[PDB]
RNA sequence: CCAUCGACCGAUCCUGAUGUGUUCGGAUGGAUUUGAGUAAGAGCAUAGCUGUUGGGACCCGAAAGAUGGUGAACUAUGCCUG
RNA sequence: GGCGAAAGACUAAUCGAACCAUCUAGUAGCUGGUUCCUGCCGAAGUUUCCCUCAGGAUAGCAGAAGCUCGUAUCAGUUUUAUGAGGUAAAGCGAAUGAUUAGAAGUCUUGGGCUUAACUUAUUCUCAAACUUUAAAUAUGUAAGAAGUCCUUGUUGCUUAAUUGAACGUGGACAAUUGAAUGAAGAGCUUUUAGUGGGCCAUUUUUGGUAAGCAGAACUGGCGAUGCGGGAUGA
RNA sequence: UGAUGGUCAGAAAGUGAUGUUGACACAAUGUGAUUUCUGCCCAGUGCUCUGAAUGUCAAAGUGAAGAAAUUCAACCAAGCGCGGGUAAACGGCGGGAGUAACUAUGACUCUCUUAAGGUAGCCAAAUGCCUCGUCAUCUAAUUAGUGACGCGCAUGAAUGGAU
RNA sequence: AAGACCCUGUUGAGCUUGACUCUAGUUUGACAUUGUGAAAAGAC
RNA sequence: CCUAAGGGGGACUCAUGGAGAACAGAAAUCUCCAGUAGAACAAAAGGGUAAAAGUCCCCUUGAUUUUGAUUUUCAGUGUGAAUACAAACCAUGAAAGUGUGGCCUAUCGAUCCUUUAGUCCCUCGGAAUUUGAGGCUAGAGGUGCCAGAAAAGUUACCACAGGGAUAACUGGCUUGUGGCAGUCAAGCGUUCAUAGCGACAUUGCUUUUUGAUUCUUCGAUGUCGGCUCUUCCUAUCAUACCGAAGCAGAAUUCGGUAAGCGUUGGAUUGUUCACCCACUAAUAGGGAACGUGAGCUGGGUUUAGACCGUCGUGAGACAGGUUAGUUU
RNA sequence: GGUUGCGGCCAUAUCUAGCAGAAAGCACCGUUCCCCGUUCGAUCAACCGUAGUUAAGCUGCUAAGAGCAAUACCGAGUAGUGUAGUGGGAGACCAUACGCGAAACUAUUGUGCUGCAAUCU
RNA sequence: GCGGGGUGGAGCAGCCUGGUAGCUCGUCGGGCUCAUAACCCGAAGGUCGUCGGUUCAAAUCCGGCCCCCGCAACCA
RNA sequence: UACAACAUGUU
RNA sequence: GCGGGGUGGAGCAGCCUGGUAGCUCGUCGGGCUCAUAACCCGAAGGUCGUCGGUUCAAAUCCGGCCCCCGCAACCA
């Protein structure tokens, strides 16, 4: 009959990286989290405890308790016409910081230096992203860049 | 016994091989690939002539045994065994099955129809692309029109269709005929029984001197 | 399964609250008595004429049952009950095993 | 005889989007259910301290 | 009205003062526990649509089961008389 | 119950249990029917459980009633930033497994100049339950006022600590409040109908020689829909 | 079954049928004139008989404990179990190897095993699948008929055999 | 002629038995109907 | 399944191969070297693990107590399993730590009833004592159809509600199987592949076989064969005309246009089929709701009577045999 | 710059075969009364720094080296793939339009970087 | 769709429950007889059908294959 | 108690 | 529609899994006998039913042409 176990299906997500067996490096203990960071789950074969459950692999999450060993984080999951919340116990082996959040903090400051330079000498500083514009107009020389014709070659065969 | 070929012969299905999650399984009908002179020198046949695939399909063992026996008897008949080096280059690895209803009145009372339908293994067959080479032979330069015969006779062995093309390259290499000489008459090439080894300008150069004695560092 | 006869827990008598040494047998149910109030009312109803009036299970599938411990405190005489998991043969006290012997048939 | 249908998910993201899919809603205050229970024990009394310092800082 | 941290009442676990029918009493302070509770009442009554359950229960429909009676002018078998 | 030279025969055109009235409008997850108009909204054949499989309950989908507010923060979409994946392809002189042919060594390893094993460098061909590599589509998260910064309050938690943690007081930043596009507005609640046989098309895909066959995935449809076209046709 | 009875009826009864009866009778079954015959099996399922001999065994009764409800024990009817009979009761009635001076066959031998291993007869029969069996006869020609044969799917002895 | 074959229904009925649950009858024991004596084995 | 195969600590390194050492050899024990795991880790498979999760040694019982939070299945109910903490009590280690059974993914069970553990706490309602009984919290005894009735058959005497949601005809889709036709050419044919044939392969066609399916029909489309009668197809048996030959003649064989015209009489069988006899120019194959039952017939099939054999304790069963059975 | 102790990333760091290494450090090295552990002071434990040595460890250098890593008018806009048509083809399949886009192969280059503390011809 | 078997030359046990392959007949040696048979005293003979796995250990437990024997295959 | 048999044909 | 089977003059091995044709019954020579029968020892004896193919090599693998034993063989 149909086999619906916890692990099912999860033959190749939590394996180790090809030579990258063995003993977890330090840095992924030394690692401080805090209620409110944002974390990718990503679950570790060698790390039998503390695991997630093969749906929050490679998910996303707010963190919201701190406990010895592990941290709860926050996942919202579709069932039928809508989200729950999911909370969810990880062990530090299977979760880690996520950048786009650091890039952001990094925006973050740069603006507000941005409008305190502005701000100080007398100008305003527009301040919100854009999308890629259509580019202007521009003149090109041909010095050394002679136009070269190219034509459609003719059917080969190299066998 | 065999149902006729045109049951089995698109790739409907995922391949599948003999291993071990289907042990009985019997052997294919071809058992020889290399026919004819397998044991003559790269420079002896310098002509290659394949008969290449036109079709998405599989061929059947019994089609690449008769295949096979049909160009080398008329190569040998014609021009000797020594004359050329026949090679079947497609393996037929894969298991075909069949369901074994009853043909006799009365079945109905017996046998289950399509319930529990997964079939028995029933022969083997190669899955073969568009342009993948079947059959390739070397021979020299004036043996050409025979070799051709030979693999025009094989040809209606198969189901589709197929083509015979004339390759540029020196035998079963994978240089052309002009980069072969080339590479010939700088003392680049020993023979390694029916085929060659080449040189690289790679790992340790005292042993490749002695490999490549002839060799002309340019 | 081999279970020690002797096993250091803890003990819920409001004088250890705390590890002691424990005497361990196995559980065996009591006698059905005949004054329960489900038995009494049981015979009250089969009384008379109605044949059997309740059902009688017939459909057995299991062939073990969870052995129960009894883990009785040596100081002050607690009693506590512990379940096993599922076992066909079961013994108290048994001789360990021993690894790296000449087998002795 | 009863052969019919065994499963399919045809239509089924069609009626959650009918209402949904509606995400849950957020507030300034989580609730401390299921965080660790001495942080939680101790977080009363800091709240309690803040208030009593405040009211007393509010009179004079 | 909503989110959140507390406080009060009952159940559960712990602590255990002054005192005593010396085995009762239960001050006091604690516990990731628990309740269909408190925290300036909202209910009762009548009526209406819709929904629910029991009823013949939207209408008509079994094959059956039971209680009490009527038939041997047909026919089966015995008997009596032709 | 009778009666039977036995056919389950006969017992008033009634017999594998007569006729009559009553219980009795017996029960039916089953078949049939179910009576005026217009207006607005408008489905489901799916989830879980059931002696459940022609039936229910449960969630979903639908209607009605509203209530609290009035542009708050929302989206079957893109952009920027940042994750996860092992399918397509590919590979096998890379691991595992399969597989064609010679060549050179070792005879130390077995039959008789060498058939065979073994080793070394090569050579042809493969994998739903192989793999170093590895897409496209699909997929998680973020893009601030519940934000950032400065100073210092609470605590029984934490630190060797005046270290932290969480929540704060006071002060600074105001419309470019920190991407696009849109937004008959957002949020909240009660209650109840029908439904729980589906089917078709492109693509992916399993069993089968195949099927107007049987079974899955995403989407769009038919069912529930007329209209122009394909003569005719869900 | 010898009447204080057998078989059967009735809700009961000072109630009935056989019965105006008595084993050359009544009651209950099976087979189915005559002729000639009815083989072996009592392990199974029944039916029946013995109990001086006895494990189990109800209520009542007996003993002991207890304040008592009650508990425990011993004893203990028929039945069951144990043992004998019974097939014109229901029914049943075998395999595997070798072996004769052409070959073939197997009178003969060994072994396994049963309660007993199908006897006398009969047969492609209204019972034989294979099967339109094989041979003969009948016809120009016969899946029909008849006579033979018989390792007979799966014939057979009052579940009566052969006439 | 609301298929008599087939299937479904948590619809029946006739029949059978080592099905489940009972039952008339029958048999066995105790107590009551049930009194009056004798002999011999037993127990207080 | 396991008192360790659970928990902690330590030390060590596995499969295999090479070279050596009396008996001793391919396999006994010792030594060194290589060795990314090619071993081991109870049990399927997958994942994981090397100063270890493997092997050996030492100490233990955390396989403990109290109830909450969370994950999977999910209705975000139950059950099973699992995760991270809080408050205790312990084990181990120098210590940091680790430990709430088994390295992870399976290894399991409600109400009612009985039984046991715990406070020895609550109740027996006129008041008490002591027995007895009933409660509160936590386990066990079990439902494998595993969200959990207590359950043997037969109907060929049969009934009812339904079903074309579903079998037994025709028809439709398909064409494995059946039937028919091509391509190639190894061989046969005195030599000669192709007069006539044709292996190994391979492409089709047909719906005259049988399957597969279950779309139509279960408020009924009369369900075998024969007889009778008409017509159609051509893949042509005969008859007309012709091309080919391993065509001397005669006979025969291969092929073309051709369905205009014919294609029989009998023995056995219910038979379609089969098989003989005989005639004939020839005794071709098929379709038309497997043409044709308000056209017949009724031998068969397929109600109820009856017999036999095998099977069943029995009622009865049998694409086993047999005999009799209303055709509007 | 060398070296050591503790590390981070975890082969550009690994592996094979040669060579060289001043000072300091590290190391090999001597010994067994004591704590301790073994069949064995080999490992482990302690003691001496005294008697010896850069032989080995370690470090660096070399090799048309193996492996690893990186780059590219390398292959290749190829394989594959999202969207579209009453496109082509009997069909298997193929082209075009608007997009994305590999791996093998080929060539070239490289062979640890680094934090804290101490120390040195 | 199935259920039972394969063991010295022959027919049969041991399998259930892993540690030594047992019984009758048969074969071989010697004796007894003029010789045979009977009888008497001694001895050989199956790695358990084969290919594997599990186990400390397999005839024994499990899987695949080969040979043998039979059961069942119904409603139209 | 137990005791079966002795190939063909002559001189 | 066909499993399968064709080996000395005969009954059987040898195939499976290509390299090599054995035994029994019988025939002919001898031993033995007075001569036989029996018995014992020797020896001849199958190009694998026929043809074609695959192969370095065919009793063996594949397919044709002969012979044989057996089985599948409308329906309602
Ligand atoms: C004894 N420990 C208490 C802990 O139990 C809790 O107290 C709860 C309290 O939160 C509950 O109260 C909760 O539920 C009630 C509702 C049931 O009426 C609500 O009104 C209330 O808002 C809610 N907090 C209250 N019902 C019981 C206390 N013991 O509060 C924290 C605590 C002090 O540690
Ligand atoms: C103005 N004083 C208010 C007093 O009126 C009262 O307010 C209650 C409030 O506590 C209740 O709310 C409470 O209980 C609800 C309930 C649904 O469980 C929960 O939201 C939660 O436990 C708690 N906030 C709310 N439902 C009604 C107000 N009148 O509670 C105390 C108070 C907040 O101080
Ligand atoms: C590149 N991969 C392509 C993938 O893009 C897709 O191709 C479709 C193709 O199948 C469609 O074509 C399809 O549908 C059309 C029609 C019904 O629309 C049919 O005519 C056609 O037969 C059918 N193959 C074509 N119209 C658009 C392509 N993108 O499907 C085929 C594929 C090979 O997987
Ligand atoms: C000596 N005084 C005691 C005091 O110590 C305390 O005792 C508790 C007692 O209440 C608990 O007792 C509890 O027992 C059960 C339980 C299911 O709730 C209930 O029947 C009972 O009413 C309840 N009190 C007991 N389990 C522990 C004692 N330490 O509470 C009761 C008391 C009488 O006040
Ligand atoms: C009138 N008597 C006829 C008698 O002549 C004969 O008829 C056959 C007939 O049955 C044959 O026909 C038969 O056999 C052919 C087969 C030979 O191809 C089959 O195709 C056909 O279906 C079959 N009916 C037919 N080919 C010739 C007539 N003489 O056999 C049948 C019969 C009834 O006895
Ligand atoms: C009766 N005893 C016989 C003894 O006579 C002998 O028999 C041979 C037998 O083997 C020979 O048999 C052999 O003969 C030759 C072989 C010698 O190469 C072969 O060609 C032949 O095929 C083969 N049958 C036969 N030709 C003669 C007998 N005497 O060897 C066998 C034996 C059993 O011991
Ligand atoms: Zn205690």
């Amino acid at each position: 009959g149909k086999s619906r176990g916890y692990r099912s299906g999860t033959r190749y997500a939590f394996q180790r990286d090809f030579k990258k067996h063995g003993a977890i490096p330090l840095s992924t203990y030394l690692k401080v989290y805090k209620v409110g960071d944002i974390v990718d789950i990503k679950a570790n074969g060698s790390i039998q405890k503390g695991m997630p459950h093969k749906y929050y692999h490679g998910k996303t999450g707010i963190v919201y308790n701190v406990t010895k060993s592990s941290v709860g984080v926050i996942i919202n999951k579709v069932v039928g016409n809508r989200y729950i919340e999911k909370r969810v116990n990880l062990r530090v082996e299977h979760v880690k910081h996520s950048a786009c959040r650091q890039e952001f903090l990094n925006r973050v400051k740069s603006n507000a230096a941005k409008k305190r330079e502005a701000k100080a000498n007398g100008e305003t500083v527009y301040l919100k992203r854009q999308a890629a514009k259509p580019r202007g107009s521009r003149i090109i020389s041909t010095e050394g860049n002679i136009p070269q014709t190219l034509a459609p070659v003719a059917y080969e065969t190299f066998i | 016994a065999r149902r006729p070929a045109r049951c089995y012969r698109y790739c409907k299905n995922k391949p599948y091989p003999k291993s071990r999650y289907n042990r009985a399984v019997p052997d294919a009908k071809i058992r020889i690939y290399d026919l004819g002179r397998k044991k003559a020198t790269v420079d002896e046949f310098p002509l290659c002539i394949h008969l290449v695939s036109n079709e998405l399909e599989q061929l059947s063992s019994e089609a690449l045994e008769a295949a096979r026996i049909c160009a080398n008897k008329y190569i040998t008949k014609v021009s000797g065994r020594d004359s050329f080096h026949l090679r079947v280059r497609v393996h037929p690895f894969h298991v075909l099955r069949i369901n074994k209803m009853l043909s006799c009145a009365g079945a109905d009372r017996l046998q289950q129809g399509m319930r529990g339908a997964w079939g028995k293994p029933h022969g083997l067959a190669a899955r073969v692309s568009i342009g993948q080479i079947i059959m390739s032979a070397r021979t020299k330069d004036s043996n050409k029109d025979v070799v051709i015969e030979g693999l025009r006779r094989a040809r209606y062995k198969f189901p589709g269709q197929q083509k015979i093309i004339i390759s540029k390259k020196w035998g079963f290499t994978p240089l052309n005929r002009d980069e072969y000489i080339a590479k010939k008459t700088n003392g680049e090439v020993i023979d390694d029984g029916a085929y060659v080894k080449f040189l690289s300008r790679k790992g340790n150069l005292e042993a490749n001197l002695q490999q490549f004695p002839n060799y002309q560092y340019s | 399964v081999n279970v020690p006869k002797t096993r250091k827990t803890y003990c819920k008598g409001k004088e250890c609250r705390k590890h002691t040494q424990h005497k361990v047998t196995q559980y065996k149910a009591g006698k059905a008595s005949l004054f329960a109030q489900g038995k009494r009312r049981y015979d009250r109803k089969q009384s008379g004429y109605g044949g059997q009036t309740k059902q009688i299970f017939h459909k057995k599938a299991k062939t073990t049952k969870k052995v129960v411990l009894r883990l009785e405190c040596v100081v002050c005489k607690t009693k506590a009950q512990l379940p096993l998991k599922r076992c066909k043969h079961f013994e108290l006290g048994g001789d360990k095993k021993q690894k790296g012997q000449a087998l002795q048939f | 005889m009863a052969k019919s249908k065994n499963h399919t998910a045809h239509n089924q993201t069609r009626k959650a989007h009918r209402n949904g899919i509606k995400k849950p809603k957020t507030y300034k205050y989580p609730s401390l259910k299921g965080v660790d229970a001495k942080f939680k024990r101790n977080h009363r009394y800091a709240l309690h301290g803040t208030a009593k310092a405040l009211a007393k800082a509010r009179a004079e």
